[PDB]
RNA sequence: UUGAAAAAAU
RNA sequence: AUUGGAGGGCAAGUCUGGUGCCAGCAGCCGCGGUAAUUCCAGCUCCAAUAGUGUAUAUUAAAGUUGCUGUGAUUAAAACGCUCGUAGUUGAAUUAAUUACUUUGAAUAAAAUAAGGUGUUUAAAGCAAAAUGAAUAUUCAAGCAUGGGACAAUGC
RNA sequence: ACGAUCAGAUACCGUCGUAGUCCUAACUAUAAACGAUGUCAACCAAGGAUUGGAUGAAACCUUGUUCAGAACUUAAAGAGAAAUCUUGAGUUUAUGGACUUCAGGG
């Protein structure tokens, strides 16, 4: 090793450079979102894969195995105020059944859509990359922000921005 | 229209109105307008398009050989082959023999039944030539980890999360998906244990409906 | 063979015809005279 | 029960079939007819046992009139020997069965498209030696079978056979009319209480 | 099978279902090493290999079973 | 030789199943093949067999009923902890809620299920579908 | 909502295993049930036998052990081969 | 009884 | 905002000028001898994007190094045959060690998986608005202990 | 070494003929040394016949049972790329009976 820093990747490229049934399936989510790239589409997808191993590899041992009890729940947990998934759903088996559409939608991209500020989900990346959205107390000027479930009635516009 | 056949007219005059129950008795479906009339709008999909020659005195008698499978998300799959000297006659053909070639499509759970089938039930494995395929179920999550040549004729069958292992000589893409049909068609005649049970008695559609056809 | 048989039960005449050491319970064919 | 005591052979019946020789068969015995047989000729024939064959041929009339009591015509019965064709034919007639004489077309079961096409649900072979290619249509159409199978003819793709003499001229005629009266005795047409008014001679060849 | 031929002979006694010196007759070797005068024949040099092989087998397991002692040894 | 007994009986039983066979012979009669049954036996995969007695460990007669699809023993018993118990599982079974193992250890011969409950490993000594 | 069992398979008589939904070679017999003055009735049992039997010379032997143990058949078959 | 040979890519 | 490409692998042109088996392209099959979908170029769009090709090398592909897991009649491959030491494997049976198996003890951190925490998100950091993860270990050995079915050691 | 045949023939064809072909003693250790198929063990469809014993009938021959050996025929079954194999080349992605040798594009 040469630092004590340490650092990670967040997408991974497909294994198949080349397929036409990938391109479109990835336009009707990049369109859908109004992306910048196709990288968003890969790190959402590491993410959801990054929790999906979790709740798999927990699912094989036995309701009374302890980590089940505490890692199982700590990642429903998490999964619960991320508002990835609903309340309603409190198993480990919901967590395979989870998509890449869920984690999208949580997007600051998204929030603003819903809220009434940006008619068209292209509109949205100026108001977020120029400081007119505040999320609570702090100015935001990534659209990658995954709000929580608290902070979903907080989302409004900033006063005046510099 | 006018089915020649004693199961065939079972079929027209509405008789039997799942395909199913067909599987149940063995039998034989000699018309493909019964597919027809019992599963609409089945998907459409050709495999590849194959070119095979015999030489002769004068030169090569060309002639186009088609795959393709068709079959219901929910259950149901087949396919067929037919080598003709006309591009969309073969497919034309090979539509045919794919609708005449339906098989269930066994799927079952691998963790725990908290709704719909996703997976295959167990282990099995197509019996083709050099390449032998087989399916392993998989958790929900997973798609269908295969080759793009089955990884095709699983969507058709309704399959979600499958595991893939493959032998053999692959790139013959007309023994890939003979064996994939293979492997899948057997699934129902692998006995697990939730199927020792006898259950109820029924009696055959062509037996019960005998005399209506009698006449 | 094809048509099975009773291998517990056999019948006097089957054990009567098959080798000495390939019946059910072997018993020697010659006696004390 | 299921085999009451009314379906008891009459030693008439019994009488006429020692006459035409039915229980003799042939030399070589297969591996499937030993328990048919009771003991050996002086010739090293097999000889049928009376009392399995009459019980044999009540159990195969009994799936024929149970079959053939709404459904006539989908009982078919071919006749392979060159003179075993009139018991065939006289089957057809008094029972109402289809009945194919001659030589069998191979694809008649399978090939829909063909103008004599029939599906029956029940094939009746007089020899499964010399109706091999009958036998082995049933193969792909899910049909069961009977067979008058001999002593030595191979036991394939045969559901009920019947331990019978199926090459003399006399034995021929006897089990088809033997056949032929029970299927009408069990379905009520003709009760045992009675006498066929046919003989046996108008089966013969 | 047999020990060296590839023979197969299942002729065994019979002990029915009611309760109510090999290496010796072995040395077979002398009497082959008739030898001295048939040198030229090979087929008697095989088989004497063989009788020889299986004194040397014997003797090895009946010093481990204390039969014979440990200092013996067999020699023409 | 005959190095093992029990591969000897396990390839007969199902040799003798799926030639659609009623009843099969086992010559040596060893505890290991008799208590092995009994596993098979508590999950109904055979009616029930009769140990017979020729004083030269005397033959066994196995009753089979249309069930058990495919039963082999495993090349020299492997040491099992109950951690590498899933690892035996994905490989030797065809599904989680079909098959069994047949695990030998201090506390008898165990199938798969009841050593994880029992909390004991011990070597491996085959399976059946 | 939806069954997850596309369809129950019958059950070969013979050898008590699994029907294929392709075996067509196997048959299903149908013997029917005699009343007291020797006419058939109605009620009958349904057989079946798997199409592999049947290509053995083994369907015609193996139906009369069940034939003979379920009433239909007398004597057809000796004590020691019932099984 | 004798019968050797037919330049390279299309 | 560039690189590579637009015959197949593999997404992208049945467009136009010359060259005429020559220049050349081409990772493999191949395209070029006068009407080139591949050459040198003109227009257009396909993949990625502050990234993008090449050359070399480790890994997966490779069930083409096999314990899981290969092949040996004919594709490569059973010694000409037998004896034989080391090595490996060894029938049923019984109502002092070792191995196996289960728990612990103790075992540097960093790193892997992570428990929490809006560095605004993220990489990060263990910080802040008292907490330090029990943090899970640690292959192979060593100590203690519950069990003796399968195993080896001679009585 | 001759005589033919041939464009040539130093070969096939004909005649003659040294080593060799045979035995003894000592070397040599290779063959398409092949069943191109290692050795030991368990299971395994149907049939005729054969070599050598045993056991009943029949007064070397015919016939029943059984053991060991060289083999043969049928299969809608199993395996395989197929040819074919079945006293295995079957019981194998449903992959593990024991051991040894050998192979890694040309």
């Amino acid at each position: 090793g040469r630092c004590l820093r340490n650092h990670s990747i967040t997408y991974k490229t497909p294994k198949v450079p080349y397929e036409r049934e990938r391109f479109d399936a990835e336009l009707k989510l990049v369109g859908q979102f109004g992306l910048k790239n196709k990288k968003e589409i890969q790190r959402v997808h590491y993410m959801l894969g990054h929790m999906r191993t979790i709740a798999k590899v927990m699912l094989m041992k036995d309701a009374k195995d302890p980590k089940r009890l505490l890692e199982g729940a700590a990642l429903l947990r998490r999964l619960h105020n991320l508002g990835i998934l609903p309340r309603d759903q409190n198993k480990l088996e919901f967590v395979l059944a989870l998509k890449e559409e869920n984690l999208l939608e949580r997007r600051l991209q998204t929030l603003v859509y819903r809220k009434g500020f940006a008619k068209s989900i292209h509109h949205a990346r100026v108001l977020i990359r120029g400081k007119m959205i505040k999320v609570g107390k702090q100015v935001v000027d990534v659209p990658s922000f995954l709000v929580r479930v608290e902070s979903e009635p907080l989302i409004q516009l900033a006063d005046n921005t510099p | 229209w006018t089915p020649v056949t004693k199961l065939g007219r079972l079929v027209k005059d509405g008789k039997v109105k799942s395909i199913d129950q067909i599987f149940e008795f063995g039998i034989k479906i000699k018309e493909y307008q019964i597919v027809d009339h019992l599963l609409p709008g089945l998907k459409e999909e050709v495999m590849t398009m194959q070119s095979v020659q015999k030489q002769t005195s004068a030169g090569q008698r060309t002639r186009l050989k088609a795959y393709v499978a068709i079959g219901d998300h929910n259950g149901h799959a087949g396919l067929g082959v037919k080598c003709a000297k006309e591009v969309a006659e073969a497919i034309k053909g090979a539509m045919i023999q794919a609708k005449l070639a339906m098989v269930p499509v066994r799927r079952g759970y691998w963790g725990a039944t908290i709704g719909e089938v996703h997976t295959v039930p167990c282990k099995l494995t197509g019996a083709c030539g050099s390449v032998r395929v087989r399916l392993v179920p998989a958790p929900r999550g997973t798609g269908i980890v295969a080759a793009p040549t089955p990884k095709k004729f699983l969507i058709l069958a309704g399959i979600e999360d499958v595991f893939t292992q493959t032998t053999g000589h692959t790139k013959t893409l007309g023994n890939f998906v003979k064996a994939t049909y293979d492997a899948v068609r057997q699934s129902y005649g692998f006995q697990t244990k939730d199927l020792w049970k006898v259950g109820g008695v029924k009696q055959s559609p062509m037996d019960k409906y005998a005399k209506i056809l009698a006449e | 063979p094809l048509i099975e048989v009773d291998l517990l039960n056999p019948t006097a005449a089957s054990e009567a015809k098959a080798h000495k050491m390939k019946r059910l319970v072997p018993t020697p064919n010659s006696y004390f005279l | 029960t299921n085999f009451p005591d009314i379906l008891k052979p009459s030693a008439e019946d019994i009488k006429m079939m020692v006459a035409c020789r039915v229980h003799i068969g042939a030399t070589n015995l297969n591996f499937a007819m030993e328990e048919y047989v009771y003991e050996r000729g002086n010739n090293n024939e097999c000889i049928f046992n009376l009392m399995k064959t009459w019980e044999k041929l009540s159990l195969a009339a009994r799936v024929i009139a149970g079959i053939s009591n709404e459904t006539p015509s989908d009982v078919v019965a071919v006749a392979g020997r060159e003179m075993a064709h009139r018991a065939s034919l006289k089957f057809m007639k008094y029972t109402g069965c289809t009945a194919v004489a001659g030589r069998f077309t191979p694809g008649s079961f399978t090939n829909q498209i063909q103008k004599k096409f029939m599906e029956p649900r029940l094939i009746i072979v007089s020899d499964p030696s010399v109706d091999h290619q009958a036998l082995r249509e049933s193969g792909y159409i899910n049909v069961p079978t009977i067979a008058f199978c001999n002593s030595d003819n191979s036991l394939k793709n045969v559901d009920i056979a019947i331990p019978c003499n199926n090459r003399s001229r006399l034995s021929i005629g006897l089990m088809w009319w033997m056949l032929t009266r029970e299927i009408l005795r069990y379905q009520g047409k003709l009760a045992r209480d009675e006498k066929w008014d046919v003989m046996v001679d108008l089966f013969l060849h | 099978g047999r020990m060296y031929n590839p023979g197969r002979g299942i002729s065994r006694r019979c002990i029915p279902y009611r309760r109510s010196e090999d290496l010796y007759f072995l040395m077979r070797a002398v009497s082959v090493r008739h030898l001295e005068k048939n040198k030229k024949d090979k087929d008697a040099k095989y088989h004497l290999i063989l009788i020889e092989s299986k004194i040397h087998r014997l003797t090895r397991y009946y010093k481990s079973a204390k039969v014979l002692e440990a200092s013996f040894k067999y020699d023409a | 030789v005959r190095v093992n007994v029990l591969a000897d009986a396990l390839k007969s039983i199902t040799n003798a199943e799926k030639q659609g066979k009623r009843q099969v012979m086992i010559r040596p009669a060893s505890k290991v093949i008799c208590e092995f049954l009994n596993v098979m036996m508590k999950h109904q995969y055979i009616t029930d067999y009769t140990v017979v007695d020729t004083h030269r460990s005397g033959k066994i007669v196995v009753n089979l009923n249309g069930r058990l699809n495919k039963c082999a023993v495993i090349s020299p018993r492997f040491n099992v902890t109950l951690s590498e118990f899933d690892k035996w599982e994905a490989n030797l079974l065809p599904s989680r809620h079909f098959g069994a193992l047949v695990l030998t250890t201090s506390y008898g011969i165990l199938d798969n299920t009841e050593a994880r409950a029992k909390h004991t490993g011990g070597r491996i000594l085959g399976f059946f579908y | 909502n939806k069954k997850i069992e596309l369809y129950i398979p019958r059950h070969c008589s013979v050898t008590h295993t699994l029907i294929a939904a392709d075996d067509h070679a196997a048959v299903q017999i149908l013997v029917p049930h005699v009343n007291e003055n020797g006419v058939i009735l109605p009620e009958s049992t349904v057989y079946t036998v798997k199409g592999s039997v049947r290509k053995d010379g083994i369907s015609d032997h193996s139906l009369n052990r069940q034939f003979q143990k379920d009433g239909f058949l007398k004597t057809v078959v000796p004590k020691n081969m019932m099984i």
